RNA sequence: UGCCUGGCGGCCGUAGCGCGGUGGUCCCACCUGACCCCAUGCCGAACUCAGAAGUGAAACGCCGUAGCGCCGAUGGUAGUGUGGGGUCUCCCCAUGCGAGAGUAGGGAACUGCCAGGCAU
RNA sequence: GCUCAACGGAUAAAAGGUACUCCGGGGAUAACAGGCUGAUACCGCCCAAGAGUUCAUAUCGACGGCGGUGUUUGGCACCUCGAUGUCGGCUCAUCACAUCCUGGGGCUGAAGUAGGUCCCAAGGGUAUGGCUGUUCGCCAUUUAAAGUGGUACGCGAGCUG
RNA sequence: UCCUCCUAAAGAGUAACGGAGGAGCACGAAGGUUGGCUAAUCCUGGUCGGACAUCAGGAGGUUAGUGCAAUGGCAUAAGCC
RNA sequence: GUGAAGAGGGAAACAACCCAGACCGCCAGCUAAGGUCCCAAAGUCAUGGUUAAGUGGGAAACGAUGUGGGAAGGCCCAGAC
């Protein structure tokens, strides 16, 4: 299974990386969330892959 | 002096892009020459506008012996 | 000197100065002097180096220039407020990107060619160094 | 008597080959005929003292890769436009 | 079934130009002849008709053909989203996407409804 | 039918002066001075054709190259318009050193004398008059010397107009 | 005020006292349709004919043309009878 | 994208730069950007090399037996200097 946490903030970053966190539901630093797996979820994590930590 | 004028263009190009579904009477490509040619079931107007005659999905098809862009209409 | 006998239109934009070279290797003769830095070469400097290197070759052998300036640089005249148009062309500049060659030489031997190219190197704004004829 | 000692690269492309360029090496390619393109690395300064003769570009070379002394000739070379270096060589299987 | 030849097609320079041979029983061109059928801004050159003495020379398809054009690798190139920098007038880093020109090569079309002739 | 052409077209119809001027505003927007680049100005460097009887380097340096200082002419309109008095003289200065004098050394195409030219050195000193409103300038005449600059081109709550 | 390319960052759009140009008409055919045809240029030969009139082939293949500026088109020609 | 309409630690101060989005209370713990010799909180922490110039703590053209590492060559007990 997967796991997602958000370690860097998102204020001074793009509106192409202020709407992926909508689709990941992350609203605060440390907001750990488990989701499904598919190629789409990896494609939606490799766009914001500088500010999450995957936990697996 | 010598360099004062310009004119805004008539907002040309492709309007209904290749792949999706259009009605009858709407316009695909408003263009200058015969840049995208007389494809299947489209009319080229007086100012060479590509307007469909039937309904359905559009498809950008290369054809011809001189490599010309034909813009097609088939029934969805 | 060198200058275009004809441009299609009068005044060109500035552009930018990115990229590596194209005329990289020696293409005609035996010896070459090649740029290293990034910059801009006017009409006067290359013919000044042509005289300063012909004076060391002493009408022997043959030399080739390949770069030819064609950029219509301009100036705004002094004590005119910044509006009211562009300016009139003052001189013609070439663009030199890092790696492009300027001159080639044959005939006269290499140890003379050291200082014979060093003199024309000393009148040029970007650092150059010597290269030889490469057999492929 | 001109020989070549080399091994085969792990990962290909730009960002790997730039570090392979930094680490005293440079890529090559060996193509031609029946055997597929072999994408190896070489030694940089140990062939700088070998490319200083025209017999590099006019004489046979024996490359020791995969326990197989391949018999090649020099085909084409690229160079850094403002450095005394070597970048990338072709080698035909002929 | 096999080969050749005739209108139409898929095809879009690997399908086109090169130079050397080719095949005329049938088909096709040349050709033959011309007043009404039509014809030329002069003219049987084009356009139309009537017919088959003669030729496959020019046209027209085939094989031979690397002088081309054309297709085309793998490998390397600067560009380049997004993020960190630097010696921030421009380049380096980790990540992908990574083409144009050139090297090794292919390469003298391929195929389909249709009609005739000769053979199997 | 309307070159309404200032072309969305205020009227069927329209030009100037105010140093005699007045009002509402404006540092959005000029002049004076700052601040920001540093194009022109000035002063050090680099290559060294030549000039210099011989000789690039005693002294100059062609065709070109790179910076410094902020110092003239300029560029931008930021502070400043419900106001910071502006050029030059008179009276008082202080620092800077790219040093005019004076102090010590090397080179010279330096015999001595007097000089050329950079290098160290800013402690101290630096003309009285004619002329125009004038800094400067020219001229007459001394001295070892009649330096170059910033300080709101110092200084009108200190003084002439 | 309107029109054409570029700056304009591979779709539309995007400015300045930025870089260059044209319009404020015409056409009773220069329009609709049918039928047919295909260029610029040089070589060679030829009555006066010359480097450039017209005539002959022949190379070459839109490098030409559009009633006018460019830009995009154009052989089925939208070019010419 | 901050900034105008935004507070706070690091850039000495410093609207725009990097970190980050504070509704109220507490004498509670972990870090970011950035810092750990004392001013002012945290390593005069360990191996490990360069530097000898306050370089660090402002800059070019060019200059040089300053210095450390790599790659080749020529001359040599046919003693090279
Ligand atoms: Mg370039
Ligand atoms: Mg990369
Ligand atoms: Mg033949
Ligand atoms: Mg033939
Ligand atoms: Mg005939
Ligand atoms: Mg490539
Ligand atoms: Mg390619
Ligand atoms: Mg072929
Ligand atoms: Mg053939
Ligand atoms: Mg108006
Ligand atoms: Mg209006
Ligand atoms: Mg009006
Ligand atoms: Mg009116
Ligand atoms: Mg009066
Ligand atoms: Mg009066
Ligand atoms: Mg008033
Ligand atoms: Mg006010
Ligand atoms: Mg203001
Ligand atoms: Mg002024
Ligand atoms: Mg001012
Ligand atoms: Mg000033
Ligand atoms: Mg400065
Ligand atoms: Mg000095
Ligand atoms: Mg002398
Ligand atoms: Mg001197
Ligand atoms: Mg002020
Ligand atoms: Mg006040
Ligand atoms: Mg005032
Ligand atoms: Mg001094
Ligand atoms: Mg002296
Ligand atoms: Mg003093
Ligand atoms: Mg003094
Ligand atoms: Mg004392
Ligand atoms: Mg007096
Ligand atoms: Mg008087
Ligand atoms: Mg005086
Ligand atoms: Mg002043
Ligand atoms: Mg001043
Ligand atoms: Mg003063
Ligand atoms: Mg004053
Ligand atoms: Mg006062
Ligand atoms: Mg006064
Ligand atoms: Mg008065
Ligand atoms: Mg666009
Ligand atoms: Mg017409
Ligand atoms: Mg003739
Ligand atoms: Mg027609
Ligand atoms: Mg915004
Ligand atoms: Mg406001
Ligand atoms: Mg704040
Ligand atoms: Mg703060
Ligand atoms: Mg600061
Ligand atoms: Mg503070
Ligand atoms: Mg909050
Ligand atoms: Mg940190
Ligand atoms: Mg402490
Ligand atoms: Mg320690
Ligand atoms: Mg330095
Ligand atoms: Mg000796």
């Amino acid at each position: 299974t997967i796991k997602i946490t958000q370690t860097r903030s998102a204020i001074g970053r793009l509106p192409k990386h202020k709407a992926t966190l909508l689709g990941l539901g992350l609203r605060r630093i440390g907001h750990t969330v488990e989701r499904e797996d598919t190629p789409a979820i990896r494609g939606m994590i490799n766009a914001v892959s500088f500010m999450v930590k995957v936990e697996e | 002096t010598r360099n004062g004028r310009d004119s805004e263009a008539k907002r040309l190009g492709v309007k209904r892009f290749g792949g999706e579904s259009v009605l009858a009477g709407s316009i695909i490509v408003r263009q200058r020459g015969t840049k995208f040619h007389a494809g299947a079931n489209v009319g080229c107007g007086r100012d060479h506008t590509l307007f469909a005659k039937a309904d359905g999905k559009v498809k950008f098809e290369v054809k011809g012996p001189k490599n010309r862009k034909f813009i097609s209409i088939e029934a969805e | 000197m060198l200058q275009p006998k004809r441009t299609k239109f009068r005044k060109m934009h500035k552009g930018r100065n990115r990229g590596l070279a194209q005329g990289t290797d020696v293409s005609f003769g035996s010896f070459g002097l090649k740029a290293v830095g990034r910059g801009r070469l006017t009409a006067r400097q290359i013919e000044a180096a042509r005289r300063a290197m012909t004076r060391a070759v002493k009408r022997q052998g043959k030399i080739w220039i390949r770069v030819f300036p064609d950029k219509p640089i301009t100036e705004k005249p002094l004590a005119v407020r910044m509006g009211k148009g562009k300016g009139n062309v003052e001189y013609w500049v070439a663009l030199i990107q890092p790696g492009k060659v300027l001159y080639e030489m044959d005939g006269v031997p290499e140890e003379l060619a050291r200082e014979a190219f060093k003199l024309a190197a000393a009148k040029l704004p970007i650092k150059t160094t010597f290269v030889t004829k490469t057999v492929m | 008597m001109f020989t070549i000692n080399a091994e085969v690269r792990k990962e290909q492309g730009k960002g790997a080959s730039r570090r392979l360029r930094a680490a005293n090496k440079f890529p090559a390619i060996i193509y031609g005929g029946k055997e597929a393109p072999l994408a190896i690395e070489l030694d940089h300064d140990k062939v700088m003292n070998m490319q200083a003769k025209a017999e590099f570009y006019s004489e046979v070379l024996t490359i020791v890769v995969d326990g197989k002394e391949i018999k090649v000739k020099a085909q084409d070379v690229q160079r850094h436009p403002y450095k005394p270096k070597l970048q990338h060589i072709d080698f035909v299987r002929a």
